[PDB]
RNA sequence: GGUGAAAUUCUUGGAUUUAUUGAAGACUAACUACUGCGAAAGCAUUUGCCAAGGACGUUUUCAUUAAUCAAGAACGAAAGUUAGGGGAUCGAAGAUGAUCAGAUACCGUCGUAGUCUUAACCAUAAACUAUGCCGACUAGGGAUCGGGUGGUGUUUUUUUAAUGACCCACUCGGCACCUUACGAGAAAUCAAAGUCUUUGGGUUCUGGGGGGAGUAUGGUCGCAAGGCUGAAACUUAAAGGAAUUG
């Protein structure tokens, strides 16, 4: 004698700025009654959409994104960065036998003071003419690849918030400066950022947040 | 084109779950389990069941609003079997075959940088 | 007596590896003695692939298989998986197929 | 009987004759 | 390292150990660099420092106790301060210090 | 000339109270009676005098510490954890 | 009669030219001649007194106030402390876990002094003989030694009498018992050898 | 939920599923291999620090300083013990749900100690290659790990190089595998288990039919549990190994 759907207030999800479709999807709440309202209650949920489902082209089939809801207005709720994950399949595929895996991470701030820890993975590659059947690095190789990745990733951040960092990551500029520095040490294939998580946001700043909008 | 949500099909042995939610997760929409749609414990996970539950589940999905939905299929995981149950397939199968849309579906099985000792002790389950 | 130079399986110059847990019965078993299978397989399956792209958005989509490494305990590897048991000679052949 | 179980057999058996001899110390 | 430079100073130069005399050093402007131990109390410190700036002597706060500074200079007792008068082959006066 | 096989300072209790207890008391007597390194002037001359109070022969500094030892394990970690959290406030 | 040493700490008097002295329970590692800082805007060092509001969770303090300015009530015995385990800034509260294991939530203005109380471990040491007990209570109160109520005549105690010594009835007494009845295990909601780990969840 | 099937159990306390965040302790998945290192036990996230090592290179240095070892000593998986801490997980004991003729078990649940760590004990494992160490010699092949050498080799573009990773030949020293077998073995098999009635390079240690029995005893070490050392009476015609056909 209820059926919450005869009572669910409804809603649609809007995305930020540095992508393609600002429109994402729909949601449900509960009519903003006196004592417990649809506003302040939830909103502050999160949503994971593959950015190939967000940027259009599938050269992006992996690479998932975490968007969070901060502010809301009349059947319209905006969203801002909250993370970026890979996919299980790609990773589980990238990790082949017969080759060295190399991972490394760092914790670092931005201008607009969000704190994050981004990750990075690479794999030693066979060189085209290789006779031996595996290709492994010399540890000393691996420590030096990590140190560069590290030297690189710490530079890439503290540039104009995730804002720019977001704009930085999407076309994977980082990926190739890695590839750049690296090739002086060792072959290496794939080479991605793979993960980045958020752990200490600044303060709301209704002004600044509203900058990705229009 | 559609209105979107998330599928999330947990298929272990002994039972298979299906339940669509708001693409944010916080808000449900219709569940129903393999156990629900037949009665004999032993059969609580069979594809023949997971179908009839994915039947009920699709119905409420298109009866409330969701026109489409991405799936995140999943085994027990942790320190357990890690491999998909029987009724993951049938469910998926019989829920796209219900006239709902499919789009970009990954496997969200939890997998650990191993440990917390598995159960059943160093000598295995001997029976 | 002896009926394997590799003794159990695969450890020359180590003295101690480290035990994994059998995917089937959970028996502990040294990693090098383990017996392993890469269970790479489609997320969908046999029949579903048509009714996949049929009731979907996107063109043909992409499709992303599931990959996981399987470890058996001999007894479990024998009871079902890779084993049979082989003649005194067939034994020595390590070639997969 | 299993060797390990007979090794325990006599292991006990000693711990008992150990006992009875102390009554006499 | 700094101790390595220090023990070079010791075996080719002229120094003096401990409070009263590295004050005589400071008054006569004979001191080229005084070295103050971690734990020596902040009066002794502040005062030496005062004396120091009055003769313009650069001061090196030795991260380490009077017990080690004694070892630093190869003596089996403890020293709270060392004073440099002649720097041997060592470059202490004109390195990072 | 090794005087006793294993009782050490715990000799005084002769035979009474039983090994176990004597063993325990020995451990902490040795703890509580011993001379310690002075954090300030740096001569091993902190001797005890009533639980918790550790003072220095010369230089005369007196520090609150453990009941039978200068620094209790807990209070030390507490030291270093206070290090950590304070770090969080200038950084 | 005190496990832990005291620290005599002297202050200037804000309002009159003169020294005014306080009696602090010494936290471990504070020492003679050390400068002690007390106040809202004061730094996070061992020995200072700070209002639980201003210290990050995980802080470890002593002699903490139940209500602001009660001049210090919680954890004072040689070896104890309390741990801030989070704050709720609106209605400035601050949740702590006391020595007992209990969590309790008090005003953020409640002061506490950073550290643990000195003299820890005092109870690890066997008294050994009756005398050391004796000399212990000699400076506490007249509670020692203790005649077993079961060795008294019945005039004397619920346990008294019998032709053998025995409690003769359940020794777990009701909370609602009446004076002259409550001797035994008052209000005991279990009894027997505590097996298994303890430690509040 | 769990199983072969179940039941104990959990569920207006919205279980199980979902979502966001938080805490605890353990662990180090995939990459992981007939790959590495260490005297053995053993060792797999990063990064700093601390000292250590082999192999290699060497027209450096000392110059017999060495090989092996009763006594004695360092270390020594798991469990177990002492005193703290920790106590997520899994879990001897215990209790239960089932199964069973029974079922003190196998299977399911609750779960103590334990599992982790500090200080200290204990000194044992199929602690296994069931194969002592140093030296010599005797026979083919392709991989590989480390080091070095050689090349008008490849790939990296810039302006050629320099590098780096690769390729090819060689050579020390590793972890193994291949095929042979002059040879050895009771055989299985073995580049040593070969160079042994054609019996000798140097040295350590252990065994002498089976059971009695690693029992008794003494000594000794240990908090203990127990470790080391360790008999005899009596009994007995086989125990045992490897291969063969059933
Ligand atoms: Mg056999
Ligand atoms: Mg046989
Ligand atoms: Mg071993
Ligand atoms: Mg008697
Ligand atoms: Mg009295
Ligand atoms: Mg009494
Ligand atoms: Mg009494
Ligand atoms: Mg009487
Ligand atoms: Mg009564
Ligand atoms: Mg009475
Ligand atoms: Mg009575
Ligand atoms: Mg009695
Ligand atoms: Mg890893
Ligand atoms: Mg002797
Ligand atoms: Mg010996
Ligand atoms: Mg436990
Ligand atoms: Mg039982
Ligand atoms: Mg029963
Ligand atoms: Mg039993
Ligand atoms: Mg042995
Ligand atoms: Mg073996
Ligand atoms: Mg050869
Ligand atoms: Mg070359
Ligand atoms: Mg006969
Ligand atoms: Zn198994
Ligand atoms: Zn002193």
């Amino acid at each position: 004698v209820v059926d919450p759907f005869t009572r669910k207030e409804w809603f649609d999800i809007k995305a930020p700025s540095t992508f393609e479709n600002r429109n994402v999807g729909k949601t449900l709440v509960n009519k903003s009654t006196g004592l417990k309202s649809a506003s302040d209650a939830l909103k502050g949920r999160v949503v994971e959409v593959c950015l190939a489902d967000l940027q259009g082209s599938e050269d992006h089939s992996f690479r998932k994104i975490k968007l969070r809801v901060d502010e809301v207005q009349g059947k319209n709720l905006l969203t801002n960065f909250h993370g970026m994950d890979f996919t299980t399949d790609k990773l589980r595929s990238m990790v082949r036998k017969w080759q060295t895996l190399i991972e490394a991470n760092v914790t670092v701030k931005t201008s607009d003071d969000y704190v994050l820890r981004i990750f990075a993975i690479a794999f030693t590659r066979k060189q085209a003419n290789q006779v031996k059947r595996h290709s492994y690095a010399q540890s000393s190789h691996i420590r030096a690849i990590r140190k560069v990745i590290s030297e690189i990733l710490t530079k890439e951040v503290q540039g104009s918030t995730l804002a720019q960092l977001t704009s930085k990551l999407i076309p994977e500029v980082i990926n190739k400066e890695i590839e750049n520095a690296t090739k002086d040490i060792f072959p290496l294939q794939n080479i991605h950022v793979r993960k980045v998580k958020l752990l200490k946001q600044p303060k709301f700043d209704v002004g600044a947040l509203m900058a990705l909008h229009g | 084109s559609q209105v979107f949500g998330v599928a999330r099909i947990y298929a272990s042995f002994n039972d298979t779950f299906v339940h669509v939610t708001d693409l944010s997760g916080k808000e449900t929409i219709a569940r129903v389990t393999g156990g629900m749609k037949v009665k004999a414990d032993r059969d609580e996970s069979s594809p023949y069941a997971a179908m009839l539950a994915a039947q009920d589940v699709a119905a409420k999905c298109k009866e409330v609003g969701i026109t489409a939905v991405h799936v995140k299929i999943r085994a027990t995981g942790g320190t357990r079997t890690k491999t998909p149950g029987p009724g993951g397939q049938a469910a998926l199968r019989a829920l796209a075959r219900s006239g709902l849309r499919i789009g970009r579906i990954e496997d969200v099985t939890p997998v650990p940088s191993d440990s917390t000792r598995k159960k059943g002790g160093r000598r295995g389950r001997r029976l | 007596p002896k009926k394997r130079a590799s003794n159990g399986r695969n450890k020359k110059g180590r003295g101690h590896v480290k035990p994994v847990r059998c995917v089937n019965c959970s028996k502990s078993i040294p990693k090098d003695k383990a017996i392993k299978r890469m269970a790479i397989r489609n997320i969908v399956e046999a029949a579903a692939v048509r009714d996949l792209s049929e009731a979907s958005v996107y063109p043909e989509y992409a499709l992303p298989k599931t990959y996981n490494k399987l470890h058996y305990c001999v007894s479990c590897a024998i009871h079902a998986r890779i084993v049979r048991v082989r003649s005194r000679e067939d034994r020595k052949n390590r070639a997969p197929p | 009987m299993r060797a390990k179980w007979r090794k325990k057999r006599t292991r006990r058996l000693k711990r008992k004759r150990r006992k009875v001899r102390a009554r006499s110390k | 390292s700094i101790n390595q430079k220090l023990a070079l100073v010791i075996k080719s130069g002229k120094y003096t150990l401990g409070y009263k005399s590295t004050v005589k050093s400071l008054r006569q402007g004979k001191s080229k660099l005084i070295i103050i131990a971690a734990n020596t109390p902040v009066l002794r410190k502040s005062e030496l420092e005062y004396y120091a700036m009055l003769s313009k002597t650069k001061v090196y706060y030795f991260q380490g106790g009077n017990n080690e500074l004694g070892t630093a200079v190869g003596k089996l007792f403890r020293v709270g301060v060392v004073s440099i008068l002649e720097a041997g082959d060592s470059d202490i006066l004109t390195t990072l210090a | 000339a090794k005087r006793t096989k294993k009782v050490g300072i715990t000799g005084k209790y002769g035979v009474r109270y039983g090994s176990s207890l004597r063993r325990q008391v020995k451990k902490l007597e040795i703890q509580q009676h011993a001379r310690y390194d002075c954090s300030f002037c740096g001569k091993k001359t902190v001797k005890r005098g009533a639980a918790g109070i550790w003072t220095c022969s010369c230089c005369k500094k007196t520090v609150a510490g453990g009941a039978y030892t200068v620094s209790t394990a807990a209070a030390a970690t507490v030291r270093s954890t206070i290090r950590r959290l304070r770090e969080m406030v200038e950084a | 009669g005190r496990g832990a040493p005291l620290a005599k700490v002297v202050f200037r008097d804000p309002y009159k030219y003169r020294l005014r002295e306080e009696i602090f329970i010494a936290n471990e590692g504070v020492h003679t001649g050390q400068f002690i800082y007390a106040g809202k805007k004061a730094s996070l060092n061992v020995g200072n007194v700070l209002p639980l509001g201003s210290v990050p969770e995980g802080t470890i303090v002593s002699n903490v106030e139940e209500k602001p300015g009660d001049r210090g009530a919680l954890a004072r015995a040689s070896g104890n402390y309390v741990i801030i385990i989070g704050h709720n800034p609106d209605e400035n509260k601050t949740r702590v876990r006391l020595p007992s294991g209990a969590k309790k939530v008090i005003s953020s203005d409640a002061r506490g002094v950073i550290g643990v109380i000195a003299g820890g471990g005092r109870v690890d040491k066997p008294l050994l003989k009756a005398g050391r007990a004796f000399h212990k209570y000699r400076l506490k109160r007249n509670s020692w030694p203790k005649t077993r109520g079961v060795a008294m005549n019945p005039v004397d105690h619920p346990h008294g009498g019998g032709n053998h010594q025995h409690i003769g009835k359940a020794s777990t007494i009701s909370r609602g018992a009446v004076s002259g009845q409550k001797a035994g295990l008052i209000a005991a909601r279990r009894t027997g050898l505590l097996r298994g780990s303890q430690k509040t969840q």
